[PDB]
C-alpha cells in the first residue's frame, strides 16, 4: 500500500494508528510511514498521540525519529498538545526526548500558560499539578506577568495566582539554570541515555532528568 | 541607572556596584575600603585605556545596559610600587575544559 | 402452540431470506425500491418487532434456534438502519423492550450472553443518531424512549458507552466527522446520559468531555461553529449539576463564563446562556450561599454586586430569568437576617426605578399616561412576581415596601381604564396602552396571589394586607365595564380565602356582594364568552364554601339562593370540567350544611327537592356519564340523611306527611315521567335498592349503574360508555406503574 | 562587610557578605573561605549570579535570561550543587 498516501481527509493511516494503538504505529513506521507525515493542517502524527496521551505510541514515534519539535501553522509543538490537556505521560516522555519548553504559538500560548489555564478552570487532578511541576521544573524558570499582571482567568483563583506569582518573581536556583543549559545543550536525542556518559555525580545525572 | 563592575589585578577581582553618576573618585573610595590603598597610588583602566577620577561612570562608557549583574563592565587595577605604578597584569580565568562530545553541537 | 410460533417464524425467516439476503443495504433498497418495497420492509420491521415482544423469550428457549434467531436479530439493525420515522420508531421500540428486559434480567446471568457480544453496535447506533432533546408529540416520545433505551445500554456496560462517546468527541476534535449535527447529536447523546454513572467515573468522563469540547472551541473558528459548540457545552454542563457540586471552582468558571455569554449577541446564545444559568442556580443554590473552601465571601455577594453589569444587554424575559435564578440563590440563605440583607440588595435596582416612577407619579399622576411609564411599571412588577416566586415568604420584606403605592397605581390605572371606556366605548379595549395597564393590573393580581399563596403567617396577611386589597379591588371589579374585569380578581380572593380561612370570613359578604352577581350574569351564557372568569368565579366558590360555608349562613338569603342556582346551573352545565366541580362543590356544601344544624331545616325544606329533581334530571340524561360514582354518592347521602330522620320534619311542602314515605313518591312520579315505560314494581324495587345501599356507596354505584344500564337496553342504546369512569381508572393504573417503574432506574427522570 | 572566596587555581574573589549569604553553604561555612576545587571561570560565573539573584530577588519587571555558555554548565551545575544554591 501507499503508506504515505493521504485519503480524502487528508490524513496518513499513521496518524490512525497514532490514535489507536501502538501495535498499528509500530507495523506502519516498521514499513516506512514518515512518522513526520503531515496533514492537511500539518499536524504530525507526533502531535496527535500526545494530545490522546498515548504515551507508548508517543514512544514508539519518538523512537523511530518523529521530529520532537514538529510545528503545525499554528506553530504548536506536540507538547504544546500535551500541555494543554496536562496529561503526564506524554509529557514526560516528549520531555525524555528533549521537547522544547519555551516554545510560543502564534496566539502567544506556551505549554506552561494551557496548563495553567487548564488548572485554574478546575480540572486539575494531582495529575495535572504533577504534570505543572514537571513542567516547571524541566523550564528552569518562566513568566507569566504580563504588564506586571496575571492573565485575567488566572486572577479568578487568588491561591493559584499567588502561587504562580512568587515562583515568577523567584529569579530561579543556579542549580536548576545549570540543569536547563546541560539539557540545551544535549539537544534532540534520548536524555535518559545521553546523560550515562557525563562525568556528574549520579545524583546529578538523575537531577537532568528532572527526577529531582 | 545602576552599574555592576569587576575591579581586577592579578589573582584579586573585587564586585561592586554605583550609579551611573557617580564617579570613578568614589569608586576608588570603595577599593581604599576592601584593600586600604590610598587613592593616589591605584589607577583604573577601561579596556586598555585609563581613566580620570573625576569623571562620571556615564561618561566612561558604563550604562546600565552594558552592565547587567550577569555580565559586569570589566576595569583594570593597578597600583604604585616604590612609588611607581606597576604594568597593568591581569591573569585569565583557567579556560573551560574540552565539551563533552555527547554535548556537541548538531 | 409454541412449536407452531417457532415453525412460523423459521419457514418465514428461511423465505425472507431468499427475500433479502443479510448482505443487503436494507436503507439502499428503502430509498431505491418502489412503493411495494418500502411498505415491505415496515412490514418485516412490523412483524419482528411483535414477534420478539410475545415470544422472544420462546426462541431463547429453544437453542437449537439460536443462530437463526442471531440472524434475525442482525436483521434488526440493518432495519435499525432505516431512518424513516415510522420504521426508526417500531424499531426503537423492540430495542427498548430488549433493554428493559436485559436490565430486568440483572440491574453474567444465564441469557444476557446472548446478546452482549454485539448490543455496543445497539449502542453506538442509539448515540448515533439521537432525536433533539429540548436544548432548544413525536418529539417529546422518541426523545423519551430513547433516552430510557440508551440509559438502560449504559448501565448494562459503562465503559463501553463512554469509550463510544470518547471516540466519536475524538472524531469530531479530528475534523474527521466534523458536521454540526453530528456534534449536536452526539452531546445529546452525552447529556441524556446524565445520572446513569457512578458519581466518580461521571467525573472522569465529564473532565475528558469538557476537555475535547474546550479543545475544540479553541481549535474552530468562525462564530457560526463556536457558537454552536458553546451550546452543546452549557447543554452538557447544565445537565450535571452533581458534578458542578463536586467542583466548586469549574461551577465558578461556569457561572462567569455565561455571564459573559450574557453579552453576546450571536443568535440565541444569550437565551441558552439565561436558560443554563436558572438550572443550575435551581440546583447548586446552596453552593452560592455557603462560604466555600477558600472563598473569603459567599459567591451570592459577588453576583449581587455585580448584577448592574451581568444583565446590560439582556432581553426583558432574559433579565426576568436571571432575576429568578437570583431569586432561588437567596432562597437558600437560612439566616432570616442575612437573607433579608441578601433580598434588599438584589431588590435594589427594581425599587430604585419603582420609586422614581412613584415619585413622578405623586408630582403629577399624569406621568401615568405614558406608554414608557406603564411598561416600565409593568416590567418592574413582572421582575417582582418572578422574585416573590423564586423567594417564597422572606419576599414579604419587599412586598411591604412598595405594597400600598401598588395599590395607589392599581387604582390610578383603574381609574384611566374606566375613562377610557366611558369616553370611548368599550372597543378601547386592545388598544395598546389600554393592554398595558391592564397588563400592570395582571401583575399586581398576580403578586398578591403568589405572595399570598406562599405566605404562612394568617393573621398578619388578614391585619395587615387584606383590608386595602378589598377596599382598592372590589368596587373596581363592580363597577367596571365586563371587558374591563380581570379574571384574576377572583383567582387572588380565592387564593386568600384558600390561606386565610376564617379570619376573612368577616369580609366574604362583602366580597360576594361585590363580584358574586356582576360576574355570574357573565358567566351564565352559553361558554367561550369568558371562559377564564368562569374557571375562576367556580375556584372562588369551592374555596369559600370549603373554608367559610358559615358566611353562607350570614349572607342575605336572596344571594345565597342565587349561589344555589349558580351551582345547580354549574353541575348541571355539559363541560366535563364545569359538571365536575360543580358536583364537588355541591357535595361539599351538604356535607357542610348537616353541620351547624340551626336554619337547616329551612335549608333542607327549602332545596331538596330542586336539587334532587336537577339530580335524577342529569343521572337519567346520562349526559356526563364520568359523574355517575359522584352521583351515586351524592345520592347515597341524601337517601341516607332522610333514611337517618335527619330532616326530622314532614318535609313534604306544608304537609303533615312524613319524609321517606314522601320522597319515596317523588322519586316514584319523577322516575315514572321519565320512563313511562317502567313498571311500578320496578320503581318498588329499585327505590327499595337505593334505600338499602344508601350506606354502600359502592354497591350503590353499582346498582345504579345496572339500573341505567338497563335503561339503556330498553332503549338499545350504548352502555359501554357508562363504563369510562372504570377503565379511565385502570388506564391510569397502568400509567402510574409504567410511572412506579421508571423510578428504579437512575437517569429515566431529568435530575 | 566582604567576604573573600579563593578559587582553586588561587585566584581572590572580593564579594559583598549580604550577597555571599545567598549560597547556603557559605552560609553554613561563614570573613575567608577557601574552595579547594571550584576553578575561576565557574566561580566568578557563580558570584555573578549571586549578584543576579540579590538585583532580581522579588522582581516586579520580568527577570532576564542568566547566560550560561555550554562549556562551563557541566561545572557550573556541579559548583552550585556543592554550594547548594
Ligand atoms: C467557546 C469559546 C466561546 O467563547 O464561544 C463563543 C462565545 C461562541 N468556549 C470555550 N470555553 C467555553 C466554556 C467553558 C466552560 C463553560 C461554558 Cl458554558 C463554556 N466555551
Amino acid at each position: 500500500a501507499e503508506v504515505n498516501a493521504l485519503d480524502g481527509y487528508n490524513r496518513t493511516a499513521l496518524h490512525y494508528a497514532a490514535e489507536k494503538d501502538e501495535a498499528c504505529v509500530e507495523v506502519l513506521l516498521e514499513y516506512g510511514a514518515n512518522p513526520n507525515a503531515l496533514d492537511g493542517n500539518r499536524d504530525t502524527p507526533l502531535h496527535w498521540a500526545a494530545f490522546k496521551n498515548n504515551a507508548e505510541c508517543v514512544r514508539a514515534l519518538l523512537e523511530s525519529g518523529a521530529s520532537v519539535n514538529a510545528l503545525d501553522y499554528n506553530n504548536d509543538t506536540p507538547l504544546s498538545w500535551a500541555a494543554m490537556k496536562g496529561n503526564l505521560e506524554s509529557v514526560s516522555i516528549l520531555l525524555d526526548y528533549g521537547a522544547e519548553v519555551r516554545v510560543i504559538n502564534l496566539i502567544g500560548q506556551t505549554p506552561i500558560s494551557r496548563l495553567v489555564a487548564l488548572l485554574v478552570r478546575g480540572l486539575g487532578t494531582e495529575k495535572e499539578d504533577s504534570c505543572f511541576e514537571l513542567l516547571h521544573r524541566a523550564v528552569g524558570h518562566f513568566e507569566l506577568r504580563k504588564n506586571g499582571t496575571m492573565p485575567r482567568e488566572v486572577a479568578r483563583d487568588p491561591q493559584l495566582c499567588e502561587k504562580l506569582t512568587v515562583l515568577c518573581s523567584a529569579p530561579g536556583t543556579l542549580k536548576t539554570l545549570a540543569r536547563y543549559a546541560v539539557r540545551r545543550s544535549l539537544g534532540l536525542q534520548y536524555l535518559p541515555d545521553a546523560v550515562k556518559g557525563l562525568p556528574l555525580p549520579a545524583s546529578l545525572k538523575e537531577y537532568l532528568l528532572l527526577l529531582e | 541607572m545602576d552599574v555592576f563592575l569587576m575591579i581586577r589585578r592579578h589573582k584579586t577581582t573585587i564586585f561592586t556596584d554605583a550609579k551611573e553618576s557617580s564617579t570613578v573618585f568614589e569608586l576608588k573610595r570603595i577599593v581604599e575600603g576592601i584593600l586600604k590603598r590610598p587613592p593616589d597610588e591605584q589607577r583604573l583602566y577601561k579596556d586598555d585605556q585609563l581613566l580620570d577620577d573625576g569623571k562620571t561612570l556615564g561618561e566612561c562608557g558604563f550604562t546600565s545596559q552594558t552592565a547587567r549583574p550577569q555580565a559586569p563592565a570589566t576595569v583594570g587595577l593597578a597600583f604604585r610600587a616604590d612609588d611607581t605604578f606597576e604594568a597593568l597584569c591581569i591573569e585569565p580565568f583557567s579556560s573551560p575544559p574540552e565539551l563533552p562530545d555527547v554535548m556537541k553541537p548538531q | 402452540y409454541e412449536e407452531q410460533f417457532v415453525t412460523l417464524f423459521t419457514l418465514t425467516m428461511m423465505q425472507l431470506k431468499q427475500m433479502l439476503p443479510l448482505n443487503t443495504n436494507i436503507r439502499l433498497a428503502y430509498s431505491n425500491g418502489k412503493d411495494d418495497e418500502q411498505n415491505f420492509i415496515q412490514n418485516l420491521s412490523l412483524f419482528l418487532c411483535t414477534f420478539l415482544k410475545e415470544h422472544d423469550q420462546l426462541i431463547e428457549k429453544r437453542l437449537n434456534l439460536r443462530e437463526t434467531l442471531m440472524e434475525a436479530l442482525h436483521y434488526m439493525l440493518l432495519v435499525s438502519e432505516v431512518e424513516e420515522t415510522e420504521i426508526f420508531k417500531i424499531c426503537l421500540e423492540y430495542w427498548n423492550h430488549l433493554a428493559a428486559e436485559l436490565y430486568r434480567e440483572s440491574p453474567v446471568p444465564p441469557r444476557r450472553q446472548l446478546y452482549l457480544p454485539m448490543l455496543f453496535k445497539v449502542r453506538l447506533l442509539m448515540v448515533s443518531r439521537m432525536a433533539k432533546p429540548e436544548e432548544v408529540t413525536d418529539s417529546i416520545n422518541l426523545y423519551k424512549n430513547m433516552r430510557e433505551t440508551l440509559v438502560y445500554l449504559t448501565h448494562l456496560d459503562y465503559v463501553d458507552t463512554e469509550r463510544i462517546m470518547t471516540e466519536k468527541l475524538h472524531n469530531q476534535v479530528n475534523g474527521t466527522e466534523w458536521s454540526w449535527k453530528n456534534l449536536n447529536t452526539l452531546c445529546w447523546a452525552i447529556g441524556s446520559i446524565s445520572g446513569a454513572m457512578h458519581e466518580e467515573d461521571e467525573k472522569r468522563f465529564l473532565v475528558t468531555v469538557i476537555k475535547d469540547l474546550l479543545g475544540l472551541c479553541e481549535q474552530k473558528r468562525g462564530k457560526d461553529n463556536k457558537a454552536i459548540i458553546a451550546s452543546n457545552i452549557m447543554y452538557i454542563v447544565g445537565q450535571y449539576p452533581r458534578f458542578l457540586r463536586a467542583h466548586w471552582k469549574f461551577l465558578k468558571t461556569v457561572v462567569n463564563k455565561l455571564f459573559e455569554f450574557m453579552h453576546e449577541t450571536h443568535d440565541g446564545v444569550q437565551d441558552m446562556a439565561c436558560d443554563t444559568f436558572i438550572k443550575i442556580a435551581q440546583k447548586c443554590r446552596r453552593h452560592f450561599v455557603q462560604v466555600q473552601v477558600g472563598e473569603v465571601m459567599p459567591f451570592i455577594d459577588e453576583i449581587l454586586n455585580n448584577i448592574n453589569t451581568i444583565i446590560c444587554d439582556l432581553q426583558p424575559q432574559q433579565v426576568h430569568t436571571f432575576y429568578e435564578a437570583v431569586g432561588y440563590m437567596i432562597g437558600a440563605q437560612t439566616d432570616q437576617t442575612v437573607q433579608e440583607h441578601l433580598i434588599e440588595k438584589y431588590m435594589l435596582l427594581p425599587n430604585q426605578v419603582w420609586d422614581s416612577i412613584i415619585q413622578q407619579a405623586t408630582k403629577n399622576v399624569d406621568i401615568l399616561k405614558d406608554p414608557e411609564t406603564v411598561k416600565q411599571l409593568g416590567s418592574i412588577l413582572k421582575t417582582n412576581v418572578r422574585a416573590c416566586k423564586a423567594v417564597g415568604h422572606p419576599f414579604v420584606i419587599q412586598l411591604g415596601r412598595i405594597y400600598l403605592d401598588m395599590l395607589n397605581v392599581y387604582k390610578c390605572l383603574s381609574e384611566n381604564i374606566s375613562a377610557a371606556i366611558q369616553a370611548n366605548g368599550e372597543m378601547v379595549t386592545k388598544q395598546p396602552l389600554i393592554r398595558s395597564m391592564r397588563t400592570v393590573k395582571r401583575e399586581t393580581l398576580k403578586l398578591i396571589s403568589g405572595w399570598v399563596s406562599r405566605s404562612n403567617d394568617p393573621q398578619m396577611v388578614a391585619e395587615n394586607f387584606v383590608p386595602p386589597l378589598l377596599d382598592a379591588v372590589l368596587i373596581d371589579y363592580q363597577r367596571n365595564v365586563p371587558a374591563a374585569r380581570e379574571p384574576e380578581v377572583l383567582s387572588t380572593m380565592a387564593i386568600i380565602v384558600n390561606k386565610l380561612g376564617g379570619h376573612i370570613t368577616a369580609e366574604i359578604p362583602q366580597i360576594f356582594d361585590a363580584v358574586f352577581e356582576c360576574t355570574l350574569n357573565m358567566i351564565n351564557k352559553d361558554f367561550e364568552e369568558y371562559p377564564e372568569h368562569r374557571t375562576n368565579f367556580f375556584l372562588l366558590l369551592q374555596a369559600v364554601n370549603s373554608h367559610c360555608f358559615p358566611a353562607f349562613l350570614a349572607i342575605p338569603p336572596t344571594q345565597f339562593k342565587l349561589v344555589l342556582d349558580s351551582i345547580i346551573w354549574a353541575f348541571k352545565h355539559t363541560m366535563r370540567n364545569v359538571a365536575d366541580t360543580g358536583l364537588q362543590i355541591l357535595f361539599t356544601l351538604l356535607q357542610n350544611v348537616a353541620q351547624e344544624e340551626a336554619a337547616a331545616q329551612s335549608f333542607y325544606q327549602t332545596y331538596f327537592c330542586d336539587i334532587l329533581q336537577h339530580i335524577f334530571s342529569v343521572v337519567t340524561d346520562t349526559s356526563h356519564t364520568a359523574g355517575l360514582t359522584m352521583h351515586a354518592s351524592i345520592l347515597a347521602y341524601m337517601f341516607n340523611l332522610v333514611e337517618e330522620g335527619k330532616i326530622s320534619t314532614s318535609l313534604n311542602p306544608g304537609n303533615p306527611v312524613n319524609n321517606q314515605i314522601f320522597l319515596q313518591e317523588y322519586v316514584a312520579n319523577l322516575l315514572k315521567s321519565a320512563f313511562p315505560h317502567l313498571q311500578d314494581a320496578q320503581v318498588k324495587l329499585f327505590v327499595t335498592g337505593l334505600f338499602s345501599l344508601n350506606q354502600d356507596i359502592p354497591a350503590f354505584k353499582e346498582h345504579l349503574r345496572d339500573f341505567l344500564v338497563q335503561i339503556k337496553e330498553f332503549a338499545g342504546e350504548d352502555t359501554s360508555d357508562l363504563f369510562l369512569e372504570e377503565r379511565e381508572i385502570a388506564l391510569r393504573q397502568a400509567d402510574e406503574e409504567k410511572h412506579k417503574r421508571q423510578m428504579s432506574v437512575p437517569g429515566i427522570f431529568n435530575p | 562587610m566582604y567576604v573573600k572566596l579563593i578559587s582553586s587555581d588561587g585566584h581572590e574573589f572580593i564579594v559583598k557578605r549580604e550577597h555571599a549569604l545567598t549560597s547556603g553553604t557559605i552560609k553554613a561555612m561563614l570573613n575567608e573561605v577557601n574552595f579547594r576545587e571550584i576553578p575561576s571561570h565557574v566561580l566568578s560565573k557563580v558570584c555573578m549570579y549571586f549578584t543576579y539573584k540579590v538585583r532580581y530577588t522579588n522582581s516586579s519587571t520580568e527577570i532576564p535570561e542568566f547566560p550560561i555558555a555550554p562549556e562551563i554548565a557541566l561545572e557550573l551545575l556541579m559548583a552550585a550543587n556543592f554550594l547548594d544554591c
